[PDB]
Order: structure tokens, then sequence, then C-alpha cells
């Protein structure tokens, strides 16, 4: 029931951004998503990451589950080989992962699987999982960066509740994507916020202004920063329930 | 599964229990046994469990010199019972509640006391950096290794802090709780630099300092000492009394880590370049 408020901290610390940039380098890069694998395609992703979104938006988990739900996920499908009518399962076992780390009411089998194999069935594809990925669960979050991005901008903090609120839930909703799959969880933090900052210019200086900071700021060029908000702007467009 | 055999048993921690053992393949050195009893109820691994093997193995790669270690993590999958898990760590010698127990008269030197602050701070200013809140810092957790060295231990109530994020109103233990969480309030790493200040404490009055029963009187306790603030900090008597053996430096950063209102608690950071401490690493 209580809500984490601000924390000077965890938040205001110009090293805490160093951090998230740092341990970003650590999951390194899938040169193509599910590569590994010899059934299931990306078109069943983006409709399992539907499945997955709607769970977690509908049981109102913390925004963080989501996003890390992806990652585990996606980290899980090098290491074993998955199927069209296994999927359902997997991915059901991310998201309990997932909430089991990042949210105090975390999903419960009973829920997962009613809403879907058997509870035990789905208690070993969280074992294999954890084992799989040697237990090694946690990541940078796409969501991490928002505040971190917002302080350095130096956005005043009465604006980081609805903007927080508002862009994680546009980054959310573009994870679902193939394409975003594949960059930098800063960069499609950094797209969010200026897709968010755009629609409703919440009162700040307008998308425009922010685009050169936050290039210094990860460490990217202009260009790549342009991109990554037209893409993520884009994700977040293609979202629809009806391919369920 | 049969690469080792437990000695005595070093503490009830998070779930169940944590063994001392040696490990065989190795040196034959002391390896640290976490055995987590998995429930054939129904939710699979314990959150608790789960959740703090990502923490640490999240970290892992910095080798921080201030934290814990883990090795490994067994799981024997049982179809003719429940599962049960082996969760391995480095071993550390003794904890600070024991070291303080054994330490002979007249209690830990002051240049100690000011070096297993440091090293503390030093772990804890780590963690919050990378955004871990390990909210149940007390003297059992914190290890001592045979050089004397900190490791804080026992991670299993310890999470990655996100804005606006859900918080269970239940965490660290009765004596080093912070009023923020007795207040039934929102909290965050104030919350460990608290701990940290009544630790502070208990390191030069060789006993726990805050010592409760209610959550209520629990507060009473610390207001009986810290004193009422104003309405300006709501969402005495002279420390030293409480604190003898104090140096003049010692006692500010001391009521620095136990200030009422969090947003005013001092960081670890801050904490850490705090003048008590120009003396140590130099
Ligand atoms: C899983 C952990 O994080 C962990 C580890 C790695 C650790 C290692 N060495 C310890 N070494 C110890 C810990 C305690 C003692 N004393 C033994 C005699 N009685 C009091 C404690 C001696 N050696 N203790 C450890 N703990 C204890 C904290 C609470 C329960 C376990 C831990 O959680
Ligand atoms: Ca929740």
């Amino acid at each position: 029931l209580n809500r984490a408020k601000i924390d000077s901290t965890t938040m205001k610390d110009p090293r805490v951004l160093n951090n998230l940039k740092l341990r970003e380098l650590l999951l390194p890069k899938f040169t193509s998503l599910w590569e590994i694998q010899t059934e299931v395609t990306v078109d069943n992703r983006t409709i399992l990451l539907t499945w997955m979104h709607l769970l977690c938006e509908s049981f109102e988990l913390d925004k963080s589950v989501f996003p890390l739900s992806v990652s585990i996920l996606d980290r899980y499908l090098c290491k074993k080989q998955g199927t069209k009518k296994t999927l359902q399962k997997i991915g059901a076992a991310c998201v309990l992962i997932g909430s089991k780390i990042r949210t105090v009411k975390p999903m419960t089998v009973s829920k997962l699987t009613y809403l879907s194999f058997t509870n035990l069935e789905l208690i070993n594809q969280e074992k294999d999982i954890l084992e799989a990925l040697k237990w090694d669960t946690e990541a940078v979050l796409a969501t991490d960066f928002l505040i971190p991005l917002c302080n350095a901008l130096k956005i005043p903090e009465d604006l980081w509740p609805q903007l927080y609120e508002a862009a994680s839930t546009t980054i959310c909703k573009a994870l679902i994507q193939p394409n975003i799959a594949l960059l930098s969880p800063g960069l499609i933090c950094a797209g969010g916020l200026l897709t968010t900052i755009e629609t409703d210019n919440t009162n700040c200086r307008p998308w425009t202004c922010y685009l050169e900071d936050l290039s210094s700021i990860l460490n990217f060029s202009t260009n790549t920063v342009r991109t990554v908000k037209d893409q993520v702007s884009e994700a977040f467009s293609l979202y629809d329930l009806e391919i369920l | 599964d049969q690469q080792y055999e437990c000695v005595a048993e070093i503490g009830e921690g998070a779930y169940g229990k944590v063994f001392k053992a040696r490990d065989l393949k190795n040196g034959g050195r002391f390896v640290a046994l976490k055995r987590v009893r998995v429930q054939t109820g129904e939710e699979g691994m314990p959150l608790s469990t789960i959740r703090e093997v990502a923490v640490l193995r999240h970290l892992e790669t910095f080798e921080h010199p201030n934290v814990v270690r883990l090795f490994d993590v067994c799981t024997v999958s049982r179809t003719d019972r429940e599962t049960k898990l082996t969760l391995v760590f480095e071993h550390v010698d003794q904890d600070l509640t024991t070291y303080l127990d054994k330490v002979p008269e007249p209690g830990v030197p002051t240049e100690t006391i000011k070096d297993m602050m440091f090293q503390l701070l030093r772990g804890l200013d780590f963690l919050h950096s990378h955004r871990v809140v390990h909210r149940d810092l007390k003297p059992q957790n914190i290890l001592v290794t045979s050089s004397g060295q900190i490791k804080l231990a026992d991670f299993g109530l310890a999470r990655i802090y996100s804005f606006q994020m859900a918080l269970t109103s239940v965490v660290v233990t009765l004596w080093y709780r912070a009023p923020e969480v007795l207040l039934q309030s929102s909290y965050a790493t104030p919350v460990d630099l608290w701990s940290v200040g009544c630790i502070f404490a208990e390191m030069f009055r060789r006993k726990p300092l805050f010592r409760g029963s209610s959550d209520v009187d629990q507060l009473g306790k610390i207001l009986d000492v810290i004193g009422l603030p104003g309405e300006e900090d709501w969402p005495a008597q002279p420390i030293e009394k409480f604190v003898t053996d104090i140096d003049e430096l010692g006692k500010d950063l001391l009521l620095k880590c136990l200030t009422f209102n969090p947003a005013k608690r001092i960081s670890a950071y801050s904490a850490l370049s705090h003048p008590y401490f120009q003396d140590l690493e130099r």
C-alpha cells in the first residue's frame, strides 16, 4: 500500500546514473533476437509479450516487473529451446519470476495457471529458468533509467510523478515489439521520455531541447537518440490486443 | 549434491538455517551453507530467496570487499519428496554479535570502532549506488573476518528501489527499525543508515541501544533519547549518557545517522566523508 517516494541517494547521485550505464554493459549483445530458436518466430514473441503485458497491467503490478519479465524471457531463450505449445508456460514463468523480484505482491501460480498447464508443471518451468540462467536473474531495465534521466536533464521534481507514470507506461508497451529488444536499456528509456514529453508538453521544454542533452548524458550520437525516439514511439503505436 | 559435510550451525537465516561446512574438491577450506526447505504447497521458489540470489549475483562482477560472496545454488528436485536447496557462500569467522561478546575488556579499541564503521559504511555506499537497499541491517548480519574485515550478509530482504514502487510496511528487526517504518510511513535507503546509527552506538556501548517490545514502545524508546522534533519533521536527553566513551566527532556522526526526519538523515557517501574518518586509511 505504501509507495517509494523520492530518495536523493538513489535518484540524484550522478554516480547512480553512472553505474546503470556500467551494469548495462553486463548483459551482452543479442546479435539477432531468438537466433537459437528452431521453431518459434519473433511473431510468436510479440503475441506472448502482449499476453504477458496485459497480465501485468491488469493485475496492476509495479512498472518494473514487465521489462524484467521480458529480459528474463529473452536471456532464457538462448540457453534453452522453446516451443509453440510451451511458450504460454515459459512466459507465465517469467512474469512469475519477475513479480517475485520486483514487486511486493507477486503474481501467484494459481493466478497464472488457472488463467492459461498444471501448476506443478509451471513450478518446474520456473526451476528450469532459474538454473538455466544460473539464478542470475536481475538486469538493468529500461525502466531503471527514468528518474536518473529526469534528474540528469534537470527536470523539476514536481513533474517526476506524472512523467514517471506516463513514460514507464509507454516504455512497457514499446518493449512488446521485436526491434526494441535490441536497443540498450538506457536508450529505450531516453526514447520513452521524449515521446511522452512530446504528447502533452507537460510544461517542460519541448522534445527537441532534450535530444542534444540525452546524447551527452548517455554518450550516443544525436542521430541515434532521434532514431530511438521514433523507434519507441512506433513500438507503442503497434500495441494491439486483437492479435491475441 | 555430495561435495560437503556440515559442522556447526552458524545461525537460523532467512527461511531456515545456515551451517558451517567444508568443501572437498576445493582446497579443503570453508563454505557457508544455507538450507532452504521449499514447502510443497504451491508458490514455487521462495520470493525472498530468488530475490536475494539475484542481487548478489548481479553485483558479483564488482567483487566488493565489504559484501558477502555466493558461490553456488545446488537445487536437487525430488519426485519422492519436496525440493530442498543448498545455497553456498563464503564462510566468515564470526558475526558482529559474537565478536562484541568475545572482545576483551575494555571492549573494542576506538580505532577498530572507527575502521569497522568505515568498512560498513563503505559497503553500504556501494549497495545504495546500485539502487539496492539492504533493509535488514543488524549486528547478526554484519560479519567480521579473521583479519577483522566487514561483510554485509543475509540479503533476503534487500531489493532494488524504484520510484513509486509498492512497499511492505514490515522491514528491519524491532531494535534497529527506523521511525519512518514504525510510523507506517514510506521509506528507502535512510533506513540502512538509521541501523548504522544504532550499530555505531552498540559498538561503544556493547549493548543494543533501542530495545523495544512493541512498535509503539520501540518508538518511545527512540524518542526518549533523540527527542520530539517539530511539525516540520513529522510526516530530549544528551546522547553521551547512553553512549559514554565516544569522541566529539563520533557523536556528530552518530546523531547525523540518528536523525528523525529521513530526508535530513546523513547519507553513506557524505557519512564516509564526515570528519570522524580522517584518521583512518588516510
Ligand atoms: C547467507 C548469508 O548471507 C550469510 C553468510 C554468508 C554468513 C557467513 N558466515 C557467517 N559466520 C558466522 C555467523 C555467526 C557466527 N556466530 C556463531 C555462534 N553464535 C552466534 C553467531 C559465526 N560465524 N554467517 C553468515 N550468515 C549469518 C547471518 C545470520 C545467520 C547466518 C549469513 O546469513
Ligand atoms: Ca504489488
